[PDB]
């Protein structure tokens, strides 16, 4: 039971996994077994979603999060997001589930049967956290793997059938990307966009050419950087700036995953390009705009002149200006005038919403989509009663957007907490005071009084 | 719900079964 | 003086708690209180 | 091919449940490491074969 | 350290389980039956799903008389049958 | 739905996604077996 | 407004640069024990 | 040494009456900016068109408020989530009408308070302390972020951020109830358990330590004089306190370990308040409290109201009245 | 010992798993009945005759929605004793009349008395000062003000809080729409003592855990403590310096610190109790008269205070007909206050 109690390891059972810090074999076991849990859930969850799936109801009325991910890659779907073939969903689910048994096998072997440390056994697989060279080398391998993953996405989009494109002219459809955006001024220009309203930083990406081109960049950057880290050792200023310890490295990764978690939350909440509304339901801004569109359509059918209709406040009941002059929907949705979506853009001219297009060119498919999106707004109760909070029971609905945003905000937040926990512990343990203050060397007793 | 209940029953017992077998056999827990 | 190991008693007991609370959740969706 | 397919899948299911218990028990067991190591190897090659058999028979039944 | 037998002694002893593997299930089944027989409704005066309202009755049988509320509930209850 | 040939396995498929939760709960069974030492 | 913006941009850049260079200036060493 | 080196030495000095530090280099100016703007707006700002419907709400003392009604009012619904710094406005007069001070204050405050949290880590490291006081402060800080940034982001507008004012705060609470049924949300319920239990354990701990102070003073002196700053000996008898509390409830319900006791004291409120913060931050994306409206139905299909339905009626009153000139269409979707 | 009184005293005070005491004779039966009455009513008992509500698991409610509800408004402030003039010993009718409400409220009130007598009795036997009992006066002031004084000032027990999760939520919202209770400075002082107490609970636990002396080799530090040790487990001197430099002030006296931790939440609860005694009489902080005079004459004057009264007016009109069934309110659609569209 090598290190498997508090007396030996110095760590209580509830911090038991800290017993692994310097046991590279068992720690590799933990890691591989864990990757099996992730792959397991992906496969089992997909099969479950498929078993429950009624192809003619929208995905977003069915509590699906994984099928929508698969569909967006262009598997299983046709024009408008119509499901034409569930078999690809099946394949994805099965292949992950089978794969997780392999990973789970490796994990159990390393964790329980293999060498508890790897260093005696192998110098390629063994490691010391304080070995800066081995650390950047392993980091470099993983960078290359990630780079190849990003390029797989490019391969799908360009050579293996394309991606679902909500923006396809004539209507949403799978489309092969042939002219991916390579211009670094566009690709890196996204990184310098404001995260505030009407800008949206990277969340603003609104076409698949930029999406594909960015992963071309990212795949190349990751592979290059991975090579770089295999071939180099950290610079002096790097060595002086960081703590070099397993717990410190966990902490840097915790911060990064926290940040990424927050980013994903805003991505699923606002973006309707890589989270097509055909699959994920309308965004909050989209459904609110769809409501105004719905009543503009209705009342104008009844004979209202929607351009000149002054609402109770003096602002136009249907149509008003944004603070920079663009014609936008009125009522509370004035806040959502940065919204853009395929069903609405045909009505937009260089000055914003165009009154002549509004009066003459609204098609029945736009009315239908706007009514669908208004009535699938991402609002609903924790027990999945769809609607505002005062709604009566009947409609079993919570948008996949709310489930995905809320879950990722919770995760990203607790990951920030773990970052602070571990970054501050790593600092203290590196300096030697993580177990408490030395009673005979209490630093504050050697300092001058404040007053 | 009898089919699903039986499945979750034997999936659920598998974990503690492993621990039990090992404990009986004085295994490396 | 023991004969049944405490870890078994806890595991069986814990599983019993999960079953009964699971049943209670099931019942939120069926019969009285289900909205249907 | 259905009889064949369905047997092969139920067999995969069953062998999986057996491996799920037996691999960790074998691995943490003091005694029969020799008799176990062999069975684990056999169970595994068998598990892999069944997966490929299910995979192939899938197309003669779907 | 106040004297009584330690709980963890008691609940890991064969004898505790001989007694309780019968008393626990017997109590649970008696609770079950208190409901499944309908008895719970009559002891506590709780309406069955068919006894909140008469077939065409508009309003709730609210008690409005402090000292004859008991009689009110009694009259409210025949006005179902 | 699953392709019809797999339908018999529907009830099993209904329960699999929860198995990860079981692994967390298993750590506690195991620790209880080693007396949380 | 243009002058104000340029002023604030300068002020913010100035302080961000103190924070970054500051933390680059051998921060781990600035503790009472092992340096 | 060089100027830079001495500067760093000063910034990081353990000897300054108030610790500065690198987090402090950002915290000091941002907190000063938010404080000054806040005080001036709270006294003197003109009315702000919070809901973008040209209906300005008066927040400041000079424009007819008192301490309880006054607020710095959120920025205009017309702005939404757009960044509205002073230099984006044509004039200070426009900036004021549109609720510019609110954005200035809350952005500087959030940045400054996040730096306050970093600074707590920083000083603990300078003093050779363990590092997690800053993790305890993450709970109130998360809660401030939820109401001033996450919620507005979810709903698409800083006009739905919590106002900087006492009555404004209650306005935010009541509207939040109509829109999310927060009381019926388990994360807010855990927050209540966190703050009521924090109060409870605060009183409990205060009273148990106070009850077992060792006699060191006479009946004329405050017992507080029986403790001297920096003494080595513990000032109360924990075995006596445990002896009391173990008997009040039962032995194993009481801590005799002060470290476990103080960990519990930290953890209970911090965890509950993290769930409070995550309640607001996930209702930000409209995953709302439990809805049992019409959950109980009789044999014919008559609805049998429960206390949940009575809640619903109060929620409806809030919903139909709030921002009474701002809705033109039948659903309030953000 | 001596006589029977002293032999009884002996037995009452034996050192056992659950201490009994003389207080135990009052505490145990009252607490047991209050708790069992709650579980009994929430599991089995309706509120159809008193409120027109289902309120038990038996009827289909869940843990959030079950309650033991108050008696009908026509019961007034009846003690509603099982053997009294209303139920006349009929247990079934007593349940349907809300008799479990006054049963729980009154046994609960005696039980709390017994609990606080318990804290005094055990303190005296162990030889500690009775500050825990003293702190417990705050729970007593809250329970007595809210569950007894408040409904006693109103028309009936009907308006006391009902014992249930959703029922208490309803009580909060009623107090907002009818009493504007958030505006009340005694409630505000309550809120300060609760949140300030939770603040002191967190900050004192974190500070001790982060100024610990290294008293063991373990990286899990809980074992490095002994209840009997002479020495402080953490450094008051270092904790003082840390907060002095972070916040500007710090505790330096541990005795003061711990008395302040009693003081803050205890005082806050006592302040909230006083505001509730005023609400028993509808003696509210509902309005600022200067605000109303200005707003009546100036239709462009708006504050968050005027906005909140509009919310209150909605709450009263929308909730009253179902919440106050004995009033037989019928509010035709046309009279309900509503803003535009909603
Ligand atoms: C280490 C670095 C730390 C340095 C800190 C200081 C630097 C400042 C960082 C910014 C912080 C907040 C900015 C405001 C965030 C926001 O409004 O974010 C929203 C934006 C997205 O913005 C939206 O982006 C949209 C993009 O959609 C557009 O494009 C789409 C394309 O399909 C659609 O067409 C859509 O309809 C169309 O509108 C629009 O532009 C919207 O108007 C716009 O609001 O998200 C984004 O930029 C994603 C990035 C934001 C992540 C959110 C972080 C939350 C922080 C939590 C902290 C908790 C702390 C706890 C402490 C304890
Ligand atoms: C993702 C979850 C996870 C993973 C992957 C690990 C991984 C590990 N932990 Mg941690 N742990 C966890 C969660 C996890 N832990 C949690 C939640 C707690 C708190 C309860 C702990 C508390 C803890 C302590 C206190 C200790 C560990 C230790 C260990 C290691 C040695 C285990 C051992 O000795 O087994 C002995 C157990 C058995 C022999 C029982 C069977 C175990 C196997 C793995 C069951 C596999 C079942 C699976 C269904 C089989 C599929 C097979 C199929 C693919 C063929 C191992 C690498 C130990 C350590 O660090 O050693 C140096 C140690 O002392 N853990
Ligand atoms: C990213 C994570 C994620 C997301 C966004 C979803 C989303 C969804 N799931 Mg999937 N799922 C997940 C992970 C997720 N799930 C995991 C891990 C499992 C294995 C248990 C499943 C297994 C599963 C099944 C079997 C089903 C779903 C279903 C659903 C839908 C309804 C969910 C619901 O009703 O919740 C109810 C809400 C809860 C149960 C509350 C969860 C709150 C947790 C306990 C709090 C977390 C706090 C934090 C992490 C703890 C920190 C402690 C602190 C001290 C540090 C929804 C689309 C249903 C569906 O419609 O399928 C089609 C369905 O039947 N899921
Ligand atoms: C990141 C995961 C990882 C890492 C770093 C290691 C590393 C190690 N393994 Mg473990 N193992 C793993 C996962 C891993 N393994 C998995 C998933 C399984 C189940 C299949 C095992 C089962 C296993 C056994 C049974 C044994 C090892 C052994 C070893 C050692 C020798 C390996 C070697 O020399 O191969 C040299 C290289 C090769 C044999 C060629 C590798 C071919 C791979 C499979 C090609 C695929 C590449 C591609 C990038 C895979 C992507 C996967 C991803 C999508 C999930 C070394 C310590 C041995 C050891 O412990 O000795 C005492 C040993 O006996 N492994
Ligand atoms: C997981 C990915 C990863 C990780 C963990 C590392 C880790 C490391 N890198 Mg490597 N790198 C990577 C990927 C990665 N790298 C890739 C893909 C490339 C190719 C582009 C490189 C190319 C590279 C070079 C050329 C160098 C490193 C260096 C280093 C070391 C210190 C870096 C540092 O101080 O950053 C902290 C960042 C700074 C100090 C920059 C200033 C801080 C600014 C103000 C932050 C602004 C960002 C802000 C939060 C906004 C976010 C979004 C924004 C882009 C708009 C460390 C070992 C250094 C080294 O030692 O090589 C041996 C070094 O010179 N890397
Ligand atoms: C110490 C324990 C204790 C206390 C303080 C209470 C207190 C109370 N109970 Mg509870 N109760 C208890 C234990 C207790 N109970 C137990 C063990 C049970 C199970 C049997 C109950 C079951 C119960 C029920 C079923 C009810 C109560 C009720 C009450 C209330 C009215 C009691 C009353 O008027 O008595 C009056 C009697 C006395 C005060 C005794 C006085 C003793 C004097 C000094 C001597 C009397 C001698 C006398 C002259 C001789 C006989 C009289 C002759 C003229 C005919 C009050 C809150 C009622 C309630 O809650 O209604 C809402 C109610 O219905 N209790
Ligand atoms: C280390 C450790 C741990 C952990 C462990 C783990 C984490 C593991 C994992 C594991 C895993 C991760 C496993 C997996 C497995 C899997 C499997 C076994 C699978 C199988 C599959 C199948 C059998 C399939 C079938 C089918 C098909 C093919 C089709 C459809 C239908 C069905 C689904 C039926 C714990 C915590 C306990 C603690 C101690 C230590
Ligand atoms: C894919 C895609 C794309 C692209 C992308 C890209 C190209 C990206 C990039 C990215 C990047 C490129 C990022 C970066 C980041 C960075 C960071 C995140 C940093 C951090 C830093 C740190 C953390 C530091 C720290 C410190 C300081 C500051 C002081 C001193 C000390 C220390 C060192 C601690 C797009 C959008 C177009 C479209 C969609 C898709
Ligand atoms: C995929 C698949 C599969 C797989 C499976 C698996 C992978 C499984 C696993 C399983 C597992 C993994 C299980 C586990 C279980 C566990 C449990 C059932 C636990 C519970 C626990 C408890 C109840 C606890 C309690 C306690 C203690 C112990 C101490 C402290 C206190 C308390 C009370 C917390 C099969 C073969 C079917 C085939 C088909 C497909
Ligand atoms: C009223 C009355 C009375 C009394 C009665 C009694 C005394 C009763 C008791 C009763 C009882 C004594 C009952 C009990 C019940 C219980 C229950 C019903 C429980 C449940 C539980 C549960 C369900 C759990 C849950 C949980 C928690 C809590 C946490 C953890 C998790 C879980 C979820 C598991 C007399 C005759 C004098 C007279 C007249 C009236
Ligand atoms: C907008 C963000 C700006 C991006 C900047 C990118 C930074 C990456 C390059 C790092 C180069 C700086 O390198 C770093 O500089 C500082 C300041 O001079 C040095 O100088 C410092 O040395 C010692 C180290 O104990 C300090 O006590 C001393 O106060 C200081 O002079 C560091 O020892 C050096 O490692
Ligand atoms: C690791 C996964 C290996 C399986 C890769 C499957 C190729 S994907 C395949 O490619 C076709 C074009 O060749 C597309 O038309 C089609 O939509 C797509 O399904
Ligand atoms: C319910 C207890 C309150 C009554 C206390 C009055 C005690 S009374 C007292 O009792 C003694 C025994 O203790 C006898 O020896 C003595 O003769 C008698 O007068
Ligand atoms: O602004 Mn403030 O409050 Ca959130 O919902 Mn929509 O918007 Mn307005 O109504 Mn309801
Ligand atoms: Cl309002
Ligand atoms: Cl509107
Ligand atoms: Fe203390
Ligand atoms: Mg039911």
């Amino acid at each position: 039971a090598t290190n498997r109690d508090q007396e030996s390891s110095g760590f209580a059972w509830w911090a038991g996994n800290a017993r692994l810090i310097n046991l590279s074999g068992k720690l590799l076991g933990a890691h591989v077994a864990h990757a099996g849990l992730i792959v397991f859930w992906a496969g089992a969850m997909t099969l479950f979603e498929l078993a429950h799936f009624i192809p003619e109801k929208p995905m977003y009325e069915q509590g699906l999060i994984l099928i929508p991910h698969i569909a967006t890659l262009g598997w299983g779907v046709g024009p408008g997001g119509e499901v034409v073939d569930t078999f690809p969903f099946f394949v994805v689910g099965v292949v992950h589930l089978i794969s997780s048994a392999v990973l789970g096998f490796g994990g159990v072997y390393h964790a329980i049967r293999g060498p508890e440390t790897l260093e005696e056994y192998s110098s390629f697989f063994g490691y010391d956290w304080k070995d800066k060279n081995k650390m950047t080398t392993i980091l470099g391998f993983h960078l290359i793997v990630l780079g190849i993953g990003a390029l797989l996405l490019v391969a799908k989009a360009m050579f293996f059938g394309g991606l679902y494109d909500t923006w396809a002219p004539g209507g949403g459809d799978v489309r092969v990307i042939t002219n991916p955006t390579l211009d670094p001024r566009v690709i890196f220009g996204y990184l310098l966009k404001s995260p505030f309203g009407g800008e949206g930083w990277i969340v603003s990406v609104n076409n698949l050419e930029d999406v594909v081109g960015g992963h071309i960049w990212i795949g190349l950057i990751c592979i290059a950087g991975g090579i770089w880290h295999i071939l180099t050792t950290p610079f002096g200023w790097a060595r002086r700036a960081f703590i070099w310890s397993g717990e410190a490295y966990l902490s840097y990764s915790l911060g990064a995953l926290s940040m990424m978690g927050f980013i994903a939350t805003c991505f699923v909440w606002f973006n309707n390009t890589v989270y097509p509304s055909e699959f994920y339901g309308p965004t909050g801004p989209e459904a609110s705009q769809a409501q105004a569109m719905t009543f503009l359509i209705r009342d104008q059918k009844l004979g209202a002149n929607v351009g000149s209709a002054q609402g109770p406040t003096g602002l136009g009941k249907y149509l008003m200006r944004s603070p920079t002059g663009e014609i936008i929907f009125g009522g509370e949705t004035m806040r959502f005038w940065d919204f853009r979506g395929p069903w609405l853009e045909p009505l937009r001219g260089p000055n914003g919403l165009d009154l002549n297009k509004i009066k003459n060119d609204i098609q029945p498919w736009q009315e239908r989509r706007a009514a669908e999106y208004m009535t699938h707004a991402p609002l609903g109760s924790l027990n999945s009663v769809g609607g505002v909070a005062t709604e009566i029971n009947s409609v079993n609905f919570v948008s996949p957007r709310s489930w995905l945003a809320t879950s990722h905000f919770v995760l990203a937040f607790f990951f920030l907490v773990g970052h602070l926990w571990h970054a501050g512990r790593a600092r203290a343990a590196a300096a030697g005071f993580e177990k408490g203050i030395d009673r005979e060397s209490e630093p504050v007793l050697s300092m001058p009084s404040l007053d | 719900v009898i089919a699903q209940l039986t499945m979750i029953a034997m999936i659920g017992i598998a974990g503690p079964m492993i621990i039990f077998l090992l404990a009986v056999r004085r295994g490396n827990l | 003086g023991g004969r049944i190991p405490l870890w078994i008693v806890a595991t069986v007991a814990g599983m019993g708690v999960i079953v009964i609370v699971g049943l209670f959740f099931y019942g939120a969706y069926a019969g009285l209180g289900s909205s249907l | 091919m259905t009889i064949l397919f369905q047997l092969a899948l139920a067999a995969l299911v069953i062998l999986s449940f057996v491996m799920v218990i037996g691999v960790p028990v074998a691995y943490a067991s003091p005694q029969d490491w020799d008799r176990s190591k062999q069975l684990i190897f056999l169970g595994s090659g068998l598990w892999i074969a069944l997966v490929l058999v299910v995979g192939v028979l899938n197309f003669f039944v779907v | 350290t106040t004297g009584e037998r330690p709980f963890s002694d008691i609940i890991t002893s064969v004898r505790y389980w001989v007694i309780h593997s019968i008393t626990i299930p017997a109590l649970f089944i008696a609770g079950w039956l208190f409901v499944s027989t309908g008895l719970a409704y009559d002891v506590f005066g709780t309406p069955r799903p068919d006894s909140y309202y008469a077939q065409e009755q508009r309003s709730i049988p609210l008690v409005t008389d402090r000292f004859e509320a008991k009689q009110q509930v009694e009259t409210f209850l025949e006005q179902l049958k | 739905k699953l392709p019809e040939a797999y339908a018999i396995f529907d009830p099993l498929v209904d329960v699999l996604p929860v198995i990860p939760v079981l692994f967390l709960a298993l750590a506690f069974v195991w620790q209880a077996a080693v007396g949380f030492r | 407004m243009e002058t104000l913006k340029i002023t604030v941009y300068i002020v913010v850049t100035f302080f961000v640069l103190l924070f970054v260079f500051g933390f680059l200036s051998g921060d781990p060493a600035r503790n009472p024990k092992r340096k | 040494a060089n100027l830079w080196e001495r500067f760093c030495n000063w910034v990081t000095s353990t000897d300054n009456r108030l610790y500065v530090g690198w987090f402090g280099v950002i915290m000091i100016p941002t907190l000063l900016a938010a404080t000054i703007c806040f005080v001036i707006a709270f006294i003197a700002a003109p009315p702000v068109d919070i809901d973008g419907i040209r209906e300005p709400v008066s927040g400041s003392l000079l424009y007819g408020n008192n301490i309880i009604t006054g607020a710095v009012v959120p920025s205009s619904n017309a702005i939404g989530l757009h960044f509205y710094p002073i230099w984006e406005a044509a004039s200070l007069d426009e900036w004021l009408y549109n609720g510019g001070p609110y954005q200035l204050i809350i952005f500087h405050f959030l940045l400054g308070a996040s730096c306050y949290m970093g600074r707590q880590w920083e000083l603990s490291y300078r003093l050779g302390m363990r590092p997690w006081i800053c993790v305890a402060y993450s709970a109130p800080l998360a809660s401030a972020f939820a109401v001033f940034l996450i919620y507005p982001i979810g709903q698409g507008s800083f006009s739905d951020g919590m106002p900087l004012g006492i009555s404004g705060t209650f306005n935010f609470m009541i509207v939040f109830q109509a829109e999310h049924n927060i009381l019926m949300h388990p994360f807010h319920q855990l927050g209540v358990a966190g703050v009521f239990g924090g109060a409870l354990f605060c009183a409990m701990h205060g009273s148990l330590v106070t009850s077992s102070l060792i006699r060191e003073t006479t009946e004329t002196e405050s017992a507080n004089y029986g403790y001297k700053f920096g003494q080595e000996e513990e000032t109360y008898n924990i075995v006596a306190a445990h002896g009391y509390f173990g008997r009040l409830i039962f032995q194993y319900a009481s801590f005799n370990n002060s470290r476990s006791l103080h960990f519990f004291l930290a953890a209970w409120p911090v965890v509950g308040v993290w769930f409070a913060a995550l309640g607001i931050s996930t209702m930000a994306f409209n995953l709302n409290g439990f809805n049992f409206n019409h959950s109980v139905i009789d044999a014919k299909g008559n609805v049998i109201n429960t206390w949940a339905d009575i809640i619903n009626r109060a929620n409806l009153g809030m919903e139909v009245m709030h921002e009474r000139n701002a809705h033109n269409f039948p659903l309030d979707l953000a | 010992e001596r006589g029977w009184f002293d032999i009884l005293d002996d037995w009452l005070k034996r050192d056992r798993f659950v201490f009994v005491g003389w207080s135990g004779i009052l505490l145990f039966p009252c607490a047991y009945l209050a708790l069992g009455g709650w579980l009994t009513g929430t599991t089995f008992v309706t509120s159809w005759y008193t409120h027109g509500l289902a309120s038990s698991y038996l009827e289909g409610c869940n843990f959030l929605t079950v309650a033991v509800s108050t008696p009908a408004n026509s019961m007034g402030h009846s003690l509603l004793l099982l053997w009294g003039p209303e139920a006349q010993g009929d247990f079934t009718r007593w349940c349907q009349l809300g008799g479990l409400w006054t049963f729980i409220a009154l046994h609960g009130a005696f039980g709390l008395i017994g609990f606080m007598l318990r804290q005094f009795e055990i303190a005296r036997l162990v030889g500690v000062r009775p500050y825990n009992a003293i702190a417990f006066s705050a729970p007593i002031a809250v329970f007595v003000s809210v569950f007894l004084i408040y409904p006693l000032g109103q028309s009936s027990w009907f308006f006391a809080p009902s014992f249930g999760v959703a029922a208490i939520f309803r009580f909060l919202l009623f107090f907002q729409g009818f009493h504007n209770w958030t505006l009340n400075p005694f409630h505000m002082m309550g809120v300060a003592g609760v949140l300030g107490g939770a603040l002191l609970c967190a900050i004192h636990g974190a500070t001790v855990e982060n100024t610990l002396f290294q008293d063991g080799e373990g990286a899990s530090t809980f074992r490095a403590f002994n209840p009997t040790q002479a020495e402080e487990t953490y450094s008051m001197v270092t904790a003082n310096r840390f907060w002095s430099q972070i916040f500007g002030i710090a505790f330096s006296n541990k005795r003061w610190l711990h008395f302040f931790m009693l003081f803050v939440p205890v005082t806050g609860l006592w302040m909230s109790a006083i505001g509730v005694v005023g609400l028993a009489l509808n003696l509210r902080s509902y309005d600022f008269i200067s605000q109303e005079i200005r707003a009546a004459e100036d239709p462009e004057f708006e504050t968050f205070y005027t906005k909140n009264l509009l919310l209150n007016e909605g709450i009263r009109a929308w909730m009253a007909p179902q919440d106050q069934p004995h009033e037989n309110f019928v509010f035709p659609e046309e009279v309900l206050p509503r803003g535009n569209a909603l």
